[PDB]
C-alpha cells in the first residue's frame, strides 16, 4: 500500500495546502446529503432537514475535526493503519453499529472533497494516490467488526 | 424514483457545464484508469496516455449520453437503450465499475465547478448517474 | 430483466415453500445475525435468541410480503410501496442489508429445497430478491 | 481470522462431511449463471450459451476442483491466509484483470453450495464459521494492489 515519493509525498505535500477541518466538516456534513440514511446514530444531532441545515449544524462542524484528527493519524502512520484505529473500530462497531461500508463512502466525500478544495493541483495521478489511503482507512475501522 | 425538484438541480447543475460537458469525461475516465486500475482493461485498444484523441474520443460521447439523459428524465432507460444492451451482453462491462465511474466524474466536475459543486446539488448528481447506471444494467440482470 | 423463465421459476419454487416460507424467512433472518452481528442493531426491541417468537413473528411478515410480491410480479413497486417507506424513510435501513438478507434466505431455500434450487431458479430468484430489494431502496434516492 | 476453537470445530467436520469437488465446480459454475458478466473471463471454455452447459462443460468443472483445491489450501492455514495466495490475487488482478468485489460473489457462491450439499446441516452458526472462512480467501485475493 506503500509507493515511491513520487506520489506518496504528493498526498503529504498536498494535504499541506488544505485545511484539514474545513475538509472534515464538508466531507461529513456531504455524506450526510448524499447518503440520508447515514443521519441514523445522527440523533443526538439535531436539525438535519435540508443541506443547508446538515451544512450548517455546527455539531457536523464540530464532528468534521475529530474524523479527520483520526484521519491525521492514519496521515503519519500509513504503515500502521490497522492498529491505531484499533480504538475507533470497536467504537464503530460494538456501540455506534455503523455498517462497514460506509467509510468507504465516507472516503469517497473526503476524495470528492479534497479536489473541490483543490481543482487544478489534483490530478488522476494524485487523485488516486489518495485513495488507496482512503481505502486504506475503511479497511482498518472494519477489521474488528467481526 | 427521481424528482420532483430533483430534475431542475439535475438540468440546473448540468447547466453550468455547457461545451465543458465532452472534455469532463474524457478526464474522469483517466481519472478512473488512475484511481481503478482493471477499469483499463475494458479499453485494450485506447492509448490511456494523459492526453489522447482516443479517451478524449471515446468521453464526448460518454458526455453526450448523460447529457442526453439531463433531456429525458421521464424515461432514460428509452433513451439510454442503445447503450442498454451493448454494456450487457456485446461489452460485458462489471457493474461495479459504473458506481467507480460515477464517482470519478464527481472528482471531475468539483474541479471545475468549485461555486456549483453544492450539497444539494452533489446529490442531485449522485443521482443522476445512480439511476443512469441503473438503468443502464437493466440487461444483464 | 425478469423474463419469462424467471416468472415461470419465481412463482414455481415460491410453491415448493407453500406454508413454509415464514419458517424460512425466520430461518433467513437469523442467519444474518449470526453471519452479520450488525444486522442485530435495527432489531434491537426483539429478543434475537435462536427460537424467538418475535423473529418468528417477524419471519411471517417478511415470508408475506414477498409471497404476494412473487406474485405480482408484473407490479413490484406498488405492493412492495407498502414497505418501502418504512425500511427507507421510517427506519432508515442501510441498503447493504438487503444484500445479506436475500444471501441468507436463499441460502435457507438451498439448504432446505435442493432438488429444487437448481442455477437457474437460483438466478431467476436473485434477479427477484434484488428487484423487491431495489424498490425497498427507492424512497430516499 | 479469528475462530474460536469451537468454530474451526465445526469448519473441519463439515469441510470432511462434504466431497469438495464438485463443490468448486457447482460453485464456479453457478457463478457465471447467476452473475453472467464474469464469465467474460472464459471464453476460452466454449460454450457458456446457457446454465445447462454452464454447469455441464467440463473445464468449468476443471477450474472449479482447481479453485477450491486452494480453497482448501486456505482452511488449511487460516491464520496464514495471505502467502498461499501470493501468487493467484496476482493473476486475479494483474495477468487476468478481475474485479476483486468478484472474489466475494463467488465467496458467497461456496457458502450456498455448502448448504445446498449439506442441507439442515449448515446452522446459521455453521453457516458463519464459513462466512468468515469466504471472507477470509477473499479478502486475501484482493490484496495485491500497489
Ligand atoms: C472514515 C473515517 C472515519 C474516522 C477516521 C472516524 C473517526 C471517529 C472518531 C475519531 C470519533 C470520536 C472519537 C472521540 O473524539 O472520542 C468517531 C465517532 C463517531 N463516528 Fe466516526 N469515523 C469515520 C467514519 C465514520 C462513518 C462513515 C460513520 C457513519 C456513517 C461514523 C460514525 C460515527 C458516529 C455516529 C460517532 C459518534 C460518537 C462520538 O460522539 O464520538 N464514523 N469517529
Ligand atoms: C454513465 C456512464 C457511461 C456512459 C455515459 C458510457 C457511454 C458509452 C458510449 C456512448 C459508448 C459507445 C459510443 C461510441 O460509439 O463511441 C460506450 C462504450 C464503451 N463503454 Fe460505456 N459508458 C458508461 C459506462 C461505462 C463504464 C463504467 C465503463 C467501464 C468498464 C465503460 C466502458 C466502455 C467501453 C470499454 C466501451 C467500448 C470502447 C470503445 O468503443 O472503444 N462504460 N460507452
Ligand atoms: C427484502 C426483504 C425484506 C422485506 C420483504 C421486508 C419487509 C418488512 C415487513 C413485511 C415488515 C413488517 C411489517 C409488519 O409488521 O406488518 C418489516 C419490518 C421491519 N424490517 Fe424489513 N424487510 C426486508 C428486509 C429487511 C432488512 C435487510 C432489514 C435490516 C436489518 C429490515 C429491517 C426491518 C425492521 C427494523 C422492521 C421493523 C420491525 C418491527 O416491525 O418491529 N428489513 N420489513
Ligand atoms: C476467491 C477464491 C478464488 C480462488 C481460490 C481461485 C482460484 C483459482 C485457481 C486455482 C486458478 C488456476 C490458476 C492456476 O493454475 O494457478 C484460477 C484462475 C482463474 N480464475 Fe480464480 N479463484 C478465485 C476467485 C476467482 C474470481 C472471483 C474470478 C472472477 C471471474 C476468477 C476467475 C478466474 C479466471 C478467468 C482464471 C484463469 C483460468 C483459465 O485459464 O481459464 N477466480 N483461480
Amino acid at each position: 500500500v506503500h509507493l515511491t515519493d513520487a506520489e506518496k509525498a504528493a498526498v503529504s505535500c498536498l494535504w499541506g495546502k488544505v485545511n484539514s477541518d474545513e475538509v472534515g466538516g464538508e466531507a461529513l456534513g456531504r455524506l450526510l446529503v448524499v447518503y440520508p440514511w447515514t443521519q441514523r446514530y445522527f440523533d443526538s444531532f439535531g436539525d438535519l432537514s435540508s443541506a443547508s441545515a446538515i451544512m450548517g449544524n455546527a455539531k457536523v462542524k464540530a464532528h468534521g475535526k475529530k474524523v479527520i484528527t483520526a484521519f491525521n493519524d492514519g496521515l503519519n502512520h500509513l504503515d500502521s493503519l490497522k492498529g491505531t484505529f484499533a480504538s475507533l473500530s470497536e467504537l464503530h462497531c460494538d456501540k455506534l453499529h455503523v455498517d462497514p461500508e460506509n467509510f468507504r463512502l465516507l472516503g469517497n466525500m473526503i476524495v470528492i472533497v479534497l479536489g473541490h478544495h483543490l481543482g487544478k493541483d489534483f490530478t488522476p495521478a494524485a487523485q488516486a494516490a489518495f485513495q488507496k489511503v482512503v481505502a486504506g482507512v475503511a479497511t482498518a475501522l472494519a477489521h474488528k467488526y467481526h | 424514483v427521481l424528482s420532483g425538484e430533483d430534475k431542475s438541480n439535475i438540468k440546473a447543475a448540468w447547466g453550468k457545464i455547457g461545451g465543458h460537458g465532452a472534455e469532463y469525461g474524457a478526464e474522469a475516465l483517466e481519472r478512473m484508469f488512475a484511481s481503478f486500475p482493471t477499469t483499463k482493461t475494458y479499453f485494450p485498444h485506447f492509448d490511456v496516455s494523459h492526453g489522447s484523441a482516443q479517451v478524449k474520443g471515446h468521453g464526448k460521447k460518454v458526455a453526450d449520453a448523460l447529457a442526453s439523459a439531463a433531456g429525458h428524465l421521464d424515461d432514460l432507460p428509452g433513451a439510454l437503450s442503445a447503450l442498454s444492451d451493448l454494456h450487457a451482453h456485446k461489452l460485458r462491462v462489471d457493474p461495479v465499475n459504473f458506481k467507480l465511474l460515477s464517482h470519478c466524474l464527481l472528482v471531475t466536475l468539483a474541479s471545475h465547478h468549485p461555486a456549483d459543486f453544492t450539497p444539494a446539488v452533489h446529490a442531485s448528481l449522485d443521482k443522476f448517474l445512480a439511476s443512469v447506471s441503473t438503468v443502464l444494467t437493466s440487461k444483464y440482470r
